[PDB]
């Protein structure tokens, strides 16, 4: 039910965009937050946002270089990260949770969209 | 909508025909025939209340038609 | 929280002899019912379905014109013939052009013409009609407790969601822990759906009235029409030119899908889509109490500490929500919980979340509580370790009073005499005011019917001077009551 | 114009907001005064007449107000 | 005034009167227009969700309130088939053929 | 001959990219990028928040939604200069000689 | 600037229509009569219209036997021929003439249309 992008190659410095396809089920009843994982590193929540609500909240650790947004029209939401760097080589994955401010479940999870930093 | 603004007092009105203006001329007073069909309840409280402001029977009548024109192009 | 948060929320108090209390449920306002010893629960529409639509007519929103054709029979001859005035595809118009020995004919003056254009339909704005018996509603009955329940996999377990049809008139809902909830509603007097309308125009469905729906000016089809192509009316969506009185043309009028949304202010959409479904209006219920039963009863009192896991908020219903914690054993206990004074001498709140509990050693139970105005402490727990918070409510009592006025007569607005029995218990009082409210809403109703809100406001204002200015102390009195309240509802209505 | 006859008076409003609530409920507040600004000749002599006609101060005002008000919804 | 197929001749004041989103006319981009809230609807229904979505064609309603102006042709140059010319004649150099 | 345009009234749009962002309750209006935008249509308004929506303080929080407009039909209403317009009138000498 | 329609071949006791095409300027300011040369005969006239005005004549021969019509949204002129029998064998031709009740120079035809009333 969440579909995310491919998996893509930046650079050092550029930025990269993720999106994710909530069925509209997932839109309009749920919230979905970012979450990336480093290669040989634990999770790590980026942020997460109510589409039908739009504002979105941020890790403080990413807070300043991460936006998350939505798009109403097509029931998707987007991760967009800047100033990329070696170590943010990392498996990035959306999950749906309950709007409600206490319940941190996540069912349902994103394939996972592998963003690498490199030349080669 | 833009309809509520149908370019009619406008001038400039030659002596051909105009657009739709067959229909227009007696449109708004057929609308106003079919809302007093349809809510006589208002009429006849129209009647009353120009009836009980109107002193003389002119301005009884006038008042009447003033309001039971409104009250359906009001909106 | 779902009944927390929602701006329209109502409480409601008390059940009569036979322990049942009528409310009327809203689509976006969410009922509260306490009782002393009773639990509180949480009432919610939110679902109106109507199925098995037919269609009562369809009109034409865009059409195309083919097939222009003339016929003339020149000065004193009769009137033109054409074979498609035969047909009744096609629209006809009849005039007259300026003919001589230059235009064709042997006499000078006025010829008959006659045009005739084949009239087909590309939009259409068809109008459905549901029987009141095929008018599902659903209620979702949630026990207000303090436990929730996380989206997904609840199934039943809190938070039971009934469906109401005028096929049965007891609805029973078996909410665990607590007993079992008798609804008993009036599906059939909700929304009159005999002089209602589902229009449905090209992806957006309205609720219209059903006289207003058959006084529309387009062309239109019976709606038991099969063939699609004798629309009648025709003449509204097409215009016939004879400029100067030499020659008649015929065009189309344009799209009017604009023109339908601006007719369609002051309906409320609707979805049409997959279902019919209704997301406005209100249902009428009775609630039965009689086998309902608080979780907590035969509990121990929890003896261990209490901690707020998330601070107090106060919500906009002038209550506040208390997220504790317990830390302590005998985790199946009830909380002590009271609202007292600055001097803790006397008990000046009470419960909205009647009866808490303490379900397991580590869930957060979060208890909905009504303080006094002023300051107040919340004193969560046994002497031990009893937790000391103290609360300051903003408001005043003249304020709040004033304010449940105003509710009430908006509701009155918004329902009719059906406000009468929002809370009602039997009641002789209540019984007289639904009478005379349902006399009075039908004098008022006849004489408003088809009026805007400024045009209520203007007669209110004439109204409230004639009384001012009128001798009689009786007739004053009432043209002035009668001025007031039709103002008000000027001001009130169009929402 | 179906845009002529809309959905306002029909006594089936509730709690829920309406199609166009929020647009429609100044607008023809709105096009009575952008005509009144547009035409203030015709004021003078809808002001003018209701004062002849009306006897008292609020008959005057009544007659000036419908006139204005009749004046725009009939074109 | 031309619309898709059909043009007429209007007032200006009442043409910049329509209550309907414009643009300058020197635009080529268009992606300014002035009133964008006339053709729109933003809806909150109840106080849950909000939406926006457009008003639909105002074809129809433009022809409404058009009755009462003249209908012109734009197709092929601007031709104006309506209105009044005052000359004045001067017969002078006029005579009678085959006097 | 020779019409300028002066406006370019739209009688038919679309909303293709819907934003929305919304406030907490006591945290003020919202704001969006798009707000800022020509060719958006944007509003403000109220929901309401809570512990179940996600917001933690139970008020009416601010909310703006934002969509792209574009036309799909609009009319022209161009304008003449009084100097280009061209009068054609026809003088026939209304013998009984055939035209 | 008139173009009739192709080669029709019927059979007796039948009804045949006919095609004539005009352009724009045809259409709106002459008219057009329809005259059919039998097989080794004369010409004939069979009717007219003026197409912007419609109201069709027919010569006294052809009473109740032709109908002429003109499609002012195509600007096309038809004839429909009833009773198709053996002497109704000819050619027919569709001629712009003025729209005066007094001058019939036919100064355009168009290339006249076989009704060949037989079995091949
Ligand atoms: C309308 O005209 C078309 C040709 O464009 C023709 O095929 C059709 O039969 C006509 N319909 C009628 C009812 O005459
Ligand atoms: C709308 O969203 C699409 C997503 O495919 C994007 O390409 C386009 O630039 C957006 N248009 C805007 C933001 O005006």
């Amino acid at each position: 039910q969440l579909v995310e992008s491919g998996a893509e190659v930046k650079k050092p410095g550029s930025s990269v965009k993720v999106s994710c396809k909530a069925s509209g089920g997932t839109f309009n009843n749920y919230a979905i937050s970012w979450v990336r994982q480093a290669p040989g590193q634990g999770l790590e929540w980026m942020g997460g946002i109510i589409p039908i609500f739009g504002g979105a909240n941020y890790a403080q650790k990413f807070q300043g270089r991460v936006t998350i947004t939505a798009d109403r029209s097509t029931s998707t939401v987007y991760m967009e990260l800047s100033g990329l760097r070696s170590e943010d080589t990392a498996v990035y994955y959306c999950a749906r949770r309950p709007q409600s401010i206490f319940d941190w479940n996540f069912d349902l999870w994103g394939r996972g969209t592998l963003v690498t930093v490199s030349s080669a | 909508s833009v309809a509520l603004v149908p370019h009619v007092g406008m001038g400039l009105e030659t002596r051909t025909e105009t657009w739709m203006s067959s229909e227009g001329a007696w449109k708004h007073a057929q609308r106003i025939e079919t809302w007093v069909l349809r809510h006589p309840g208002f009429t006849i409280m129209a009647a009353i209340l120009a009836y009980t402001i109107g002193t003389t029977y002119f301005q009884r009548v006038l008042i009447f038609i003033l309001l039971t024109a409104v009250a359906p192009s009001m909106t | 929280m779902r009944c927390i948060g929602i701006s329209n929320r109502d409480f409601v108090e008390g059940v009569s002899g036979g322990s049942w209390v009528d409310i009327v449920l809203e689509h976006g306002s969410c009922v509260t019912t306490m009782a002393k010893n009773k639990p509180t629960l949480d009432f919610e529409l939110i679902k109106t379905e109507a199925k098995h639509p037919a269609t009562l007519r369809k009109y034409c929103i865009e059409a195309k014109l083919t097939n222009t054709t003339t016929a003339s029979r020149c000065p004193t001859q009769g009137e033109p013939s054409l074979n498609e005035e035969q047909d009744k595809r096609f629209v006809c118009k009849h005039s007259m052009v300026d003919r001589g020995w230059g235009n064709g004919c042997g006499l000078f003056g006025k010829g008959g013409i006659v045009t005739c254009a084949m009239f087909t339909c590309k939009k259409n704005m068809e109008g459905k009609i549901v029987q009141p018996e095929n008018l599902e509603y659903t209620i979702v009955i949630t026990p207000h407790s303090g436990e929730e329940n996380a989206v997904g996999q609840d199934t039943g377990k809190h938070g039971k969601e009934i469906k109401v049809t005028p096929q049965s008139s007891i609805t029973e809902a078996e909410l665990t822990g607590y007993g079992t909830v008798t609804m008993e509603c009036s599906p059939r007097t909700g929304l009159d759906f005999n002089e209602m309308v589902l229009l449905q125009m090209e992806n957006k469905a309205w609720l219209v009235h059903r006289q207003w729906f058959l006084d529309l000016p387009l062309p239109w089809l019976p709606g038991a029409d099969t063939q699609g192509s004798n629309w009648i009316q025709k003449e509204t969506l097409v215009t016939f030119k004879n400029p100067h009185a030499k020659k008649q043309d015929v065009v189309v009028l344009g799209s009017q899908e604009g023109a339908m949304h601006t007719a369609l202010t002051g309906a409320t959409e609707i979805q049409m889509s997959s279902g019919n479904l209704l997301f406005t209006g209100h249902l009428k219920c009775r609630l039965r109490m009689d086998k309902l039963q608080l979780k907590g009863m035969s509990y121990s009192m929890c003896t261990g500490k209490f901690k707020v896991v998330k601070e107090i908020a106060e919500t906009q219903h002038g209550t506040i929500v208390i997220r504790v914690q317990y830390e302590g054993d005998g985790s199946p206990c009830k909380i002590p919980f009271e609202i007292m004074d600055l001097e803790k001498r006397h008990v000046l709140g009470r419960l909205i979340t009647v009866n808490p509990i303490v379900t397991e050693k580590d869930s957060p139970v979060n208890i909905e509580a009504e303080p006094p105005f002023g300051d107040s402490y919340i004193i969560i727990g046994v002497e031990p370790g009893q937790l000391k918070l103290s609360w300051f409510k903003k408001g005043s009592s003249i304020g709040q009073m004033f304010e449940t006025t105003m509710r009430g007569a908006k509701r009155m607005a918004i329902l009719g005499d059906t406000a009468w029995d929002f809370g009602s218990l039997g009641g002789v009082f209540t019984s007289i005011g639904k009478a005379l409210h349902q006399v009075f809403g039908a004098i008022y109703g006849a004489a408003f019917s088809g009026v805007s809100w400024t045009m209520k406001i203007l007669i209110g204002v004439v109204i409230t001077w004639i009384g001012m200015n009128s001798r009689s102390t009786s007739l004053s009195v009432s043209l002035v009551l009668v001025g007031v309240v039709t103002l008000y509802l000027g001001v009130m209505v169009q929402a």
